[PDB]
């Protein structure tokens, strides 16, 4: 699914 | 010229329009889904029942637009 926005692993 | 209208991309202020709908909190932004009908935000953590995951299907939708 889509989320708002990634971070960084 | 701000992003948001609405909270005018204030940090200190809670918007359900650009951050989570529910709780209007805008921290964990990788954790907020996004509805393929509304658009709109929702933290993982928010949802009833709540989630631990990003769900893996490419289609969600939120408890406003999804079948009941
Ligand atoms: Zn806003
Ligand atoms: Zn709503
Ligand atoms: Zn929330
Ligand atoms: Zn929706």
């Amino acid at each position: 699914a889509r989320t708002k926005q990634t971070a960084r692993k | 010229g701000p992003s948001c209208k609405h909270c005018k991309d204030d940090v200190n202020r809670l918007c359900r329009v650009c951050a989570c709908h529910l709780c209007g909190g805008r921290q964990d932004p990788d954790k907020q889904l996004m509805c393929d009908e509304c658009d709109m935000a929702f933290h993982i953590y928010c949802l009833d029942p709540p989630l631990s995951s990003v769900p893996s299907e490419d289609e969600w939708y939120c408890p406003e637009c999804r079948n009941d």
